[PDB]
């Protein structure tokens, strides 16, 4: 108050010296509800396979695709990714996928 | 939406495609949960101003402080809140007497004896001042006495030269502001007391003439 | 580099003319106070207290100055002043009067009408004072004797 | 990119600093208004009609108050009122009369 | 080049507004005076000159 | 319809109703006006600038514009002279060519 006032004597009343603004304390984030996911089964599990000559070619869209089930599995040998990081494969977007 | 305030339950209904809404100012008030489906009200966080209630420093230091708008559950002697928010550092005294420091919306602090203590304020009808046999000052005796007085009626005419005033002795300055258009005109017409018209743009042109070189083969 | 700091120029030039118009504004009201002052205290012997000077108005006479006018205003002030106990009405059984030209002024003891400007003892009549329903809805009863000779 | 915001930003704070101007030639309008109140009403029984509180005048009380004056107006306003025919002026035998 | 002129035309805009809410002001005003000249000389007589 | 607009004066004599007061009725009124205003201060730099460090370097380059703002709100008026405080000068900090 004496610096708002510039004296030394400060005089008998109310004076507003500052503000005071309630900062965020949490951060939530809400999304509906994660469905219809993209049928990775299918073709991970799939019973018959074909040759690497005739390698069928399944489109991925229209889903949302859970891509931490397949990095944090220890049954793929190999899981080398190029030109994205396999970290931040949930937060990207895509049009279409091909299997 | 990216915003900041206090969810709450609300009493509204929104349309089955309807996700969030907006009040009369054009300000986010509520919003659907996308998985509960329920509407929750958008209210800013609590915005106000600090005060200090001194007594004076001839008197006393001991001071308490007020918080505007705010309730003291998140806000980080003695703590109670008021009418007009949270104060620290007084009494919650229930008696009431009159008013002596006016902290704002009602309630008001006083000193008394050691301590900064609080009231509330009735303010039953101020009329009762009207029966107070007021005391009257009647004049006996007279003397004549001259005042003069000197009201101002005209203005002497004040011109704005822009160039020497936004320009001190600089010609890149001057030759940088000819382009921001002819605003010293109108600026002296409004001084002159005409008023400045509210059209298109007639009388100035974004134009540009590409005097860029060709680059050598 | 340079727009920079015309563009500060040209908002503290701005505030300028703003300053200047409010001015000008101001000015020209304080033009008509003048204009009304002068009707009012030159053509008339207004009644008002403190306008045409600092007293009783009787006698002005105008004279003139370079953008603006002077007033030679010649009044009264109060040399001696008394405080009187005064109440807002009366009550003579019922019909509460108000002072009219005047408000009431006691000594002490007895009780008169009188205007604000100079001390004059009257008695209480008929003629002095206005009836206003009874002695409930007014604020402030005082028993008197409302003579009338 | 920066500087057109700041610039924008500038013309804002400009009108705010002319309302607040404007507010304070209002202010000190509404001072000399009571200021002359007070002169009228307190130091003299005013005839204006509704100028010392509504009604016609009869006694002023002043009160302080944080950035204002407060005026306790004791008056009397017309309870019952009747409708009269009025004339400018009358004629007798010429030499027309005004009131 | 383009902003230097549109720099320009905002600050006549600014003084258009200053005008404009001065005008406001004096329109007030000049409404407060008519209803207090509408209270003393309608409701009342009053003796005032001119 | 074109209008004559012949003459306003004849609403002089048409014996228009004017209300006479009968009886009155002690009444109070209360009425503030105010009479001073609070010293309102104007901060440039967090009003033009939230929260950001380049806006605040760069309007460091505007001049001292928002002292004369606080100047003009305080109730001094601006001066108007030339460019005795502010110099539009330059250091050509650029690098040398490499030969
Ligand atoms: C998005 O997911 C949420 C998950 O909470 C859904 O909210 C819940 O939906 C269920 C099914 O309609 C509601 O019924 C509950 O079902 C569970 C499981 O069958 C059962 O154990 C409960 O006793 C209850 O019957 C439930 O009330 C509702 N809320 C909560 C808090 O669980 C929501 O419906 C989903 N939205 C969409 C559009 O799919
Ligand atoms: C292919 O099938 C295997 C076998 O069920 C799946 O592996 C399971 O994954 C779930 C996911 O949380 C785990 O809870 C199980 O413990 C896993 N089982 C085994 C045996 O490892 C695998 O996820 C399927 N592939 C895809 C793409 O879903
Ligand atoms: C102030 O806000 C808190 C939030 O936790 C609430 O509990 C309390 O009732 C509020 N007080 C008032 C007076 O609104
Ligand atoms: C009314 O009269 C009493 C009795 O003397 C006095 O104490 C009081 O101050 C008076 N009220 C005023 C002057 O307002
Ligand atoms: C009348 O009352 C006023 C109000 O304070 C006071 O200043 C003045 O001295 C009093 N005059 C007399 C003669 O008591
Ligand atoms: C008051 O005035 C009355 C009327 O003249 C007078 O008789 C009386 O002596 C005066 N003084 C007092 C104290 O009443
Ligand atoms: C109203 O005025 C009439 C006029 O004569 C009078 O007879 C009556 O007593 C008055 N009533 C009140 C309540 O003043
Ligand atoms: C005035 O007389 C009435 C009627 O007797 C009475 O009720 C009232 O108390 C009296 N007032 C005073 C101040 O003597
Ligand atoms: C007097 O005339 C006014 C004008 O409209 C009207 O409102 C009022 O009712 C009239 N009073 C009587 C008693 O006729
Ligand atoms: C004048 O008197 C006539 C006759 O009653 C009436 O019709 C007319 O309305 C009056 N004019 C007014 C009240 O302005």
């Amino acid at each position: 108050t004496k610096c708002t006032l510039k004296s030394f004597t400060v005089e008998k009343g109310i004076y507003q010296t500052s503000n005071f603004r309630v900062q965020p304390t949490e951060s939530i984030v809400r999304f509906p509800n994660i469905t219809n996911l993209c049928p990775f089964g299918e073709v991970f599990n799939a019973t018959r396979f074909a040759s690497v000559y005739a390698w069928n070619r399944k489109r991925i869209s229209n889903c949302v695709a859970d891509y931490s089930v397949l990095y944090n599995s220890a049954s793929f040998s190999t899981f080398k990714c190029y030109g994205v990081s396999p970290t931040k494969l949930n937060d990207l977007c895509f049009t279409n996928v091909y299997a | 939406l990216t915003g900041t305030g206090v969810l709450t339950e609300s009493n509204k209904k929104f349309l089955p495609f309807q996700q969030f809404g907006r009040d009369i100012a054009d300000t986010t008030d509520a919003v659907r949960d996308p998985q509960t489906l329920e509407i929750l009200d958008i209210t800013p966080c609590s915005f106000g101003g600090v005060s200090v209630i001194t007594p004076g420093t001839n008197t006393s230091n001991q001071v308490a402080v007020l918080y505007q708008g705010v309730n003291c559950t998140e806000v980080p002697s003695n703590v109670f809140q008021t009418r007009a928010g949270c104060l620290i550092g007084a009494e919650h005294v229930n008696n009431s007497y009159e008013c002596d420091i006016p902290i704002g919306a009602g309630i008001c602090a006083s000193y008394q004896t050691q301590s900064i203590i609080a009231y509330t304020m009735s303010l039953g009808a101020e009329n009762s001042v009207a029966y107070s046999n007021n005391s009257i000052a009647i004049p006996t005796n007279f003397t004549i006495s001259v005042t003069t007085e000197i009201l101002p009626v005209s203005m002497t005419k004040t011109s704005v030269d822009c160039t020497m005033y936004i320009c001190g002795d600089s010609t890149e300055c001057s030759n940088l502001l000819l382009q921001y258009g002819s605003f010293c005109t109108q600026l002296n017409r409004a001084l002159t007391g005409i008023a400045v018209e509210q059209d298109k743009n007639t009388q100035e042109v974004f134009a540009q003439v590409k005097q860029i070189y060709k680059t050598p083969p | 580099q340079i727009d920079r700091l015309i563009t500060g120029r040209l908002q503290s030039l701005q505030t300028y003319v703003t300053q200047q118009l409010i001015r000008a504004a101001e000015i020209r009201a304080s033009a008509n106070l003048a204009a009304t002052k002068m009707s009012e205290c030159v053509l008339g012997q207004s009644k008002r207290v403190d306008f045409c000077g600092k007293g009783y108005h009787l006698m002005s006479f105008p004279q003139s100055a370079p953008h603006g006018v002077v007033f030679l205003h010649v009044t009264y002030v109060p040399a001696q002043e008394k405080n009187f106990t005064t109440a807002p009405a009366i009550c003579h059984d019922g019909k509460a009067h108000f002072p009219r030209e005047g408000v009431f002024v006691s000594n002490g003891t007895h009780w008169f009408v009188t205007q604000r400007n100079f001390y004059e003892p009257q008695i209480i009549t008929t003629d002095n004072t206005f009836v206003s329903g009874n002695c409930d809805v007014v604020i402030g009863i005082v028993n008197n004797t409302v003579y009338d000779p």
